């Protein structure tokens, strides 16, 4: 009943989470319209 | 060099200098290659399906 409680500041507690990989090498993004995806690479070796 | 001919003898006569020639004539190169007209039927690795 008679409590008289006063609340002070709270805490935060977020992660130490920064990608460094969605920002350095994976800068380019594409959506899909198909089901599978190919990834072709031509071996460039002239004679 | 000059060496030392004394002032009593005529001395020897030097061959002046010079003479060297050469030839580097032919050279060639020709990379012929084919277009393969029947290669265009199938799909290239490019040109997304």
């Amino acid at each position: 009943m008679y409590t008289t409680a006063q609340l002070l500041a709270a805490n935060e507690q977020k992660f130490k989470f920064d990608p460094l990989f969605l920002r350095l090498f994976f800068r380019e993004s594409y959506p899909f319209t198909t089901e599978k995806v190919y990834l072709s690479q031509i071996p460039g070796l002239v004679n | 060099m000059a060496l030392y001919v004394s002032p009593i003898v005529s001395g020897e006569v030097i061959r002046s200098r010079g003479g060297s020639t050469s030839e580097f004539t032919p050279g060639y190169v020709k990379p012929k290659h084919e277009v393969n007209p029947q290669m265009t039927l199938r799909r290239l690795p490019d040109e997304d399906p």
